[PDB]
């Protein structure tokens, strides 16, 4: 009886769809189209946060004679926010993901750090690095 | 002497003009977007395996890939003679009213349908802004038109790529009953007369409603 | 989401300045209240904005109508892959669409 | 004039006119996440051997891992004009009611989706807190939808991206 | 604004000296008196179609 | 070649934008004597742009896209600094760098 054969269709065509399935499953070259659609929904996401900021948070603002945080009380002792109309003051970017705003200042300082010469500035830097 | 006659001559004629190519494009763009088996006209015959063994679409990707990474938008210069801070209140101006994601959207929608099908367009209008206007309690933005091989039509008297001799344009809406219900309010039309125009698209895929209501509207 | 046209408040500020407050926000709850902390209005004007609306809804009644969100804009936020209108029809795809017909072929044949 | 009516007919048409891209996304996800042998209409007639030799799913941990390795937030910047002060309140307040591991799964849940699938989304909530408050004893954080594709669903006539 | 029948808004003035509309365009040019544009797929479909059909 | 036919459609994007903002925008003239915005309003209360002919001074390029005027001024200090060697332009530079 002869032995038990994988007929040279079954391997050819087993051969070529694993050969179609990696040339097709190569999502751009990297995911740079991604990352952007990402950052367009992160910036999205800004635009309506910056919204309900100015809705439900209390946003102060800053007179150049310091923040004044202007709000009142009811009878009903709830307080309702008084936010004027000099709200959007800042537009949305995308950048690095932060935890807090030291760790973002930390950042900044190394960046403007790996630039600068060893001068005077470097030395500024240095010590506002051991600052925060 | 029917204005309503003189701007459907106008547009017959540059849509009967341009019917090769924005049947090459549509076919393009549903070649590249829904299916490599466009074989609508007889499919319901017998089963028989078609498989889509993509080998196309990796190209696609990268040129778009490609695109994308090298952003380009528009640089104001003072001219020969003018001062120097001539064009630094129209760049704000742009840079401000142009940082939204539509402009982006609309531009990145473009260049896909350039890559693919062969042409794109968009679309800057106008609108009345209260709470962050760029001036004079207005705004200017940048809309996206998807499909623009079948929904905009040009002059056919026109040989400029960018279509500046162009003397009139064409641009067909397909909306919904909801869109079209908001577009009367918009633009204070009748609601009830549901308007009709020249469908750009065909009913090829399988899909289960293609609703869509059209109007059109005409730049000279 | 509802944009139309509201009426807004011109107080001017004890401090310094003067300030825009919409009336809808304070239209009972301290709507007297600034003139006792020493605001007196100004001006009254109509100013455009938007207003996003959630309703609970099953497929046979509503339970809560229009209740206000805060935000102008509707809370969810999407994420697309590959995205675009082929005729007036939404076409989205990510990376594992266009492999589905070979990997199965290739099931089947190692089957 | 019914509220209701009129809610349902949007819905109606919103739904009716994205079906097939939902099905086709219902489909990559069950394809990705379950099983290729997506024969559930006629599988209970014999029993025979169907093997499950994965070729896509390295691909998509790969993407996945390597969008994972460079996050992306908000970035407040102040406007033209504006003090240069003008972000640091608003971007301090994004930074600590964001920081929490709800809006980082969430943010990666989309991803994941928008990979496999193609499309997923997240949404924004606001709920009243009196330990730690962010201002005003309340709270703006970030919630997971799991399959974007079939539960949210937006308004037809809408031609962005961000669906603004 | 246009229908197939009747003219809803017949002159409406709008702002600009240009038409608002923006093309982009890939290989573009005229061969007969024929604008013709094409883009990358175009050249790629028939071989594809073989390809797709063999392996079918 | 892509390229630069979407550079010459964002040249038409910036004249049609140019004038649209010569439509209805609010364009001061500067004066060499600061901004002078000349504007009056009608019996309406609607207010009614002046803008005189001298509105095309300046031409359209193609560039790098910015988000804002701060972000080009960065890119152009940036990209001088790259260029000038380590003088006293160079401190100068950097002061402006860190200016903005």
């Amino acid at each position: 009886y002869e032995n038990p054969e994988v007929p040279q269709a079954n391997a050819y065509m087993l051969e070529a769809a694993t050969s179609a399935v990696k040339e097709v499953a190569t999502l751009g070259v990297e995911t740079y189209v991604f990352q952007d659609n990402l950052a367009t929904a992160m910036r999205r996401d800004g635009e309506i946060y910056q919204s309900i900021v100015n809705d439900i948070y209390d946003v102060p603002r800053n007179v150049t004679i310091l923040m004044a945080e202007v709000v009142d009380l009811a009878t009903g002792e709830k307080q309702v926010l008084n936010d004027i109309r000099g709200r959007y003051e800042c537009y949305t970017d995308v950048g690095p993901s932060f935890q807090s705003m030291k760790q973002q200042n930390r950042a900044e300082i190394l960046e403007l750090l790996g630039k600068t010469p060893q001068g005077t500035p470097e030395y500024q830097l240095l010590l506002l690095q051991y600052f925060t | 002497e029917n204005r309503l006659e003189s701007i459907l001559s106008r547009f017959d004629a540059d849509w009967t003009a341009s019917d090769e190519a924005r049947r090459e494009a549509k076919n393009d763009l549903f070649f590249s977007r829904v299916s490599q088996w466009d074989d609508w006209l007889s499919q319901y015959t017998t089963l028989q395996y078609r498989g889509q063994f993509d080998v196309v679409r990796p190209v696609v990707r990268k040129l778009v890939s490609e695109m994308r990474q090298n952003p380009i938008d528009v640089l104001y210069r003072p001219k020969d003679g003018a001062r120097p801070d001539a064009a630094d209140v129209l760049m704000g101006m742009y840079r401000t009213d142009m940082r939204h994601n539509t402009a982006k959207i609309a531009v990145n929608i473009a260049v896909r349908e350039q890559i693919e099908a062969g042409v794109g367009a968009w679309r800057l209008v106008t609108d009345y802004e209260d709470q962050s206007p760029t001036s004079n309690n207005q705004v200017i933005r940048r809309e996206p038109i998807h499909s623009a091989c079948s929904h905009v039509i040009w002059d056919s008297n026109s040989k400029l790529m960018d279509k500046s001799d162009a003397r009139h344009c064409t641009v067909i809406h397909s909306m919904s009953q909801n869109g079209w219900e908001d577009f009367a309010e918009k633009y204070d039309l009748d609601a009830d007369d549901i308007p009709s125009f020249q469908n750009p698209n065909d009913w090829v895929f399988p899909w289960l409603t293609q609703d869509t209501i059209q109007i059109a509207e005409f730049y000279e | 989401v509802v944009e139309k046209k509201e009426t807004a408040f011109i107080y001017q500020d004890p401090v310094t300045g003067e300030p825009v407050s919409y009336f809808k926000r304070d239209i009972k709850d301290v709507i007297d209240d600034l003139a006792d902390s020493g605001f007196i209005k100004i001006a009254e004007r109509q100013i455009k904005r938007r207003r996003v609306y959630k309703s609970i809804i099953t497929c046979t009644a509503v339970l809560k109508d229009k209740q206000l969100i805060a935000g102008e804009h509707i809370p969810i936020v999407p994420v697309f892959g590959e995205w675009g209108f082929v005729e007036d029809k939404e076409v989205y795809e990510g990376v594992v669409r266009l492999t589905k017909d070979g990997q199965r072929l290739r099931n089947m044949i190692m089957s």
